[PDB]
């Protein structure tokens, strides 16, 4: 049995800096990476990026500039971070774990980007 | 200052590095079409991928003196009796004579014992065994490594292991290659690790995955596989490459790379493949990166780039260039034939390809000769110590030797200033006669940890093993390395200590201020009386040339 | 970057049909591809993996196969709750990449 649960703040104001922190049960972080995805309104899946067991982590091409993830193996929690948000931020983030290749998916937090 | 001390263990040859050898430089140039450009080489992505393996067995003997073998462990006894309480079971099972055979602990009987840490080891190879008819368990954490393939993995200690290390049930990785029958597997899931060194049991899961070898047990976590990563790497941007036209297949040379490349004449379809945007992005900006560095005020481009695929697996990247002088004969012949595009031009006016084809070969000849000089002499040199050549030609100390024509190679262990002694005396009271030829020692692989006990190597080494032992002679006297500064000892006793700047440098290649005077040779008199040898520093060549020498003598004598 | 294109775009069934939905790759992507389903509240769930491995629990009718260099997912029976969004996944290169996305209506 694994479990995700995202956290946020829900509503923030453009230009600013985003933080996500997802606790995950059920796997070691040490050994399994997790991965950060986002949707936004009637549009598709996209790919944020993914931090492994170690301390290595890969971002998207469009969002390395602004893009950056760290974790916690004791707390279990993986931390997202994302600098200068524009407007069309607004999307549900999900946080989806590899103790399979993307067997677990959290529930989701619905963000909005608006002054 | 001090440098710190390094405890290099012997690789077993799990890293195997083959290194270059001399060519045949032709006697006078023949390549066709010569011309200069920058290049940059790509390597084919072997994208090596680490991860700690535990490996388990046991060790069975008989008393009498015969019979003594190693086997491995079931995986019922891994997940319950080490994994559940960190305890091995006294019986051991193993194949006698082609026959079924048990064995037990002192023949004591039917029971079960702790683990208990390995005496030394290493910090990052933590080792746990049930002893310092007899039976030992022992369980070792060691790592492993697989290439691109992955269809095998490696161990520290240099055993292949031929299976897939993503191999499992979990993800349907059933697909994965193996080599073992299905009975010599298993994993588990849900699996809760516990560190033998504290006992205190994992936190949250982790899939375990279990292999029994004909000769040990290894398990390892089932990690997902990443997702694939660019096939292609850059190898090193060459600063200057010359490529030449011959036989049919153009051959390129370098100063930095000391080999020569060589293609089909025709320019690899780059484009078919979609990797451009990894390869071609880095390419181009490599090419006007050196352009603007060196050769924006005295050359100019011809062309859009070229790639080319290389004999070994090597991908070329090529930008071919001229120099302004060469630009200025160019367009004033075809001004004449008129009666600004270099390329479809470059090759064409023979008389001006003839000079340049000639000039230009001296200098890929004058490389050849050259590389040849040095691969030589570094090739030698590697034999006489591969450890120094071994540490340079990676950037860190490095342990490594020979295994016969191949290099193998293995990292060092680090270790403080802080954390050795060195004994007050080489000489050993167990024999008279006889004395260590190097100063003993005293360290811990960490602050509080335990002591163990080592010799004292060259540069700063820690030996394991006190076998470094000579015949002994009298007026002894010699500085060793021991931290920053060096550690005097004289008729085999510790004297005192001294700085590294207590010493006359001569950094610089020929120094003639060097205040020295004629030494006179002062022997004690016991040389005479009682025909014991003097002392005479290390062995030269010809001293050890000549020391063997008189060992044939000694056996012709016998 | 390996791109992956899903069709058709939206899809229309009675229920009770027995559909199926295709998804391409750009380039040999092996058998490392899954499909996913998200529920109207966003809730996302793995139906199948690595290529026609039916996920833990997921119920039966579900299915997918590989043809050539396309990639389908197929359902036996439709029943009201499969009238959702569907997507294909990649993981063979970096980095992963999802389709275009399906949507199944009434017909
Ligand atoms: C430069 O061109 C030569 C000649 O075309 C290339 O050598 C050829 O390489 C192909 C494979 O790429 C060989 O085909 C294979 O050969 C054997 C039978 O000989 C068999 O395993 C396969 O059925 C297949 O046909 C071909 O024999 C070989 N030709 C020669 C004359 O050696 C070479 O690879 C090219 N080099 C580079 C760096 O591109
Ligand atoms: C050196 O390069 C020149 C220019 O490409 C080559 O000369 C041409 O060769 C092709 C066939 O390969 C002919 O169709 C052309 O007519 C030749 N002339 C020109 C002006 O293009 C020449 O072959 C190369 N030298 C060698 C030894 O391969
Ligand atoms: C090359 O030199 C010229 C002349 O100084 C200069 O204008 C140009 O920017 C330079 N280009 C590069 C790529 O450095
Ligand atoms: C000593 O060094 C000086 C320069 O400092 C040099 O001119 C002189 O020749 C040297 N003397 C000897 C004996 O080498």
């Amino acid at each position: 049995q694994v479990q995700l649960k995202e956290s946020g703040p829900g509503l923030v104001a453009p230009s600013q800096s985003l933080s996500i922190t997802c606790t995950v049960s059920g796997f070691s972080l040490t050994t399994y990476g997790v991965t950060w995805v986002r949707q936004p309104p009637g549009k598709g899946l996209e790919w944020l990026g993914v931090i492994w067991g170690d301390g290595s982590t890969n971002y998207h091409s469009d969002l390395i500039s602004r893009l950056s993830i760290t974790k916690d193996n004791s707390k279990s929690q993986v931390f997202l971070k994302l600098s200068s948000l524009q407007a069309d931020d607004t999307a549900t983030y999900y946080c989806v774990s590899y103790y399979g290749y993307f067997d677990h998916w959290g529930q989701g937090t619905t963000l909005t980007v608006s002054s | 200052t001090d440098a710190n001390f390094y405890v290099c263990p012997p690789p077993t040859g799990a890293t195997v590095v083959q290194f270059e050898q001399p060519r045949r430089c032709p006697t006078r140039p023949e390549g066709q079409n010569y011309t200069e450009g920058i290049a940059v080489v790509f390597k084919e992505n072997i994208a090596p991928y680490k991860f700690k393996a535990t490996m388990y067995y046991k060790d069975v003997t008989v008393s009498q003196v015969i019979f003594e073998d190693r086997a491995p462990v079931p995986f019922e006894e891994v997940i319950d009796k080490i994994n559940a309480k960190g305890v091995c079971r006294s019986t051991a099972k193993y194949v006698r004579n082609n026959l079924e055979t048990t064995a037990f602990h002192r023949d004591d009987h039917e029971t079960d014992m702790e683990l208990k840490p390995a005496n030394a080891a290493t910090r990052t190879s933590r080792g746990w065994h049930t002893t310092d008819t007899t039976v030992n368990c022992i369980v070792e954490e060691v790592d492993a490594r697989s290439v691109y393939p992955y269809d095998e993995f490696v161990l520290a200690t240099g055993d292949f292991v031929y299976m897939s290390p993503f191999y499992g049930y979990r993800e349907g990785s059933h697909t994965e290659h193996t080599s073992y029958a299905a009975d010599r597997f298993k994993q588990v899931d849900g699996f809760y690790a516990r560190d033998l060194t504290t006992k205190a049991r994992a936190t949250a899961p982790t899939t375990r995955n279990l292999l029994t070898t004909p000769k040990f047990t290894v398990a390892w976590d089932w990690v997902p596989k990443r997702p694939s990563v660019c096939t292609m790497t850059k190898w090193q941007e060459v600063d200057e490459m010359l490529r030449s036209e011959y036989g049919g297949s153009f051959r390129f040379s370098s100063d930095a790379i000391s080999t020569t490349f060589t293609t089909n004449l025709t320019e690899y379809p780059l484009s078919r493949v979609d990797l451009g945007d990894c390869i071609g992005k880095d390419a181009r900006d490599a090419m006007d990166r050196i352009f603007a560095r060196r050769y924006n005020a005295t050359h100019i481009k011809v062309g859009q780039p070229q790639y080319y695929l290389a004999n070994g697996g090597f991908l070329i990247a090529y930008q071919p260039l001229l120099s302004n002088t060469l630009a200025e004969l160019y367009v004033r012949e075809h001004l004449r034939e008129q009666s600004i595009e270099f390329a479809r031009l470059q090759f064409t006016y023979n008389h001006i390809q003839r000079p340049v084809n000639d000039m230009l070969g001296r200098v890929a000849i004058a490389w050849c000769e050259e590389q040849n000089h040095e691969l030589t002499l570094w090739n030698e040199a590697r034999k006489l110590n591969p450890n120094a050549i071994a540490s340079v030609t990676v950037g860190r100390r490095v342990s490594a030797r020979m295994l016969g024509d191949v290099m193998a190679v293995s990292t060092c262990v680090p270790v403080a200033a802080d954390n050795v002694i060195v004994q007050n005396s080489m000489r050993i009271s167990s024999r008279p006669g006889a004395c260590y030829s190097r100063p003993l020692v005293s360290f811990r692989y960490e602050d509080q940890g335990p002591l163990v006990e080592g010799q004292l190597g060259e540069n700063n080494e820690l030996r394991l093993t006190r076998d470094a032992i000579e015949p002994c002679t009298v007026g002894h006297r010699r500085y060793f390395t021991f931290g920053g500064g060096y550690v005097y000892f004289e008729e085999y006793a510790y004297s005192h200590q001294l700085s590294r700047a207590d010493i006359t440098t001569v950094s610089t290649f020929i120094d003639l201020n060097i205040t020295m005077l004629e030494d006179h040779e002062f022997v004690p008199l016991e040389v005479y009386t009682r025909h014991e040898i003097k002392d005479s520093g290390l062995l030269d060549y010809t001293e050890v040339q000549r020391r063997n020498q008189l060992h044939d003598l000694r056996f012709a004598d016998i | 970057d390996i791109q992956m294109t899903q069709s058709p775009s939206s899809l229309s069934a009675s229920l009770g049909e027995r559909v199926s939905l295709t998804c391409r790759a750009s380039q040999d992507i092996g058998s490392s591809l899954n499909w996913l389903q998200q529920k109207p509240d966003g809730t996302i769930k793995r139906l199948i993996y690595a290529t026609s491995s039916l996920d833990s629990g997921v119920p039966k009718r579900f299915s997918g196969s590989r043809s050539g260099s396309d990639y389908s997912l197929t359902i036996s029976s439709l029943e009201s709750e499969d009238f959702v969004d569907y997507y294909c996944l990649q993981y063979a290169s970096s980095p992963p990449t999802f389709g275009g996305g399906t949507k199944l209506e009434i017909k």
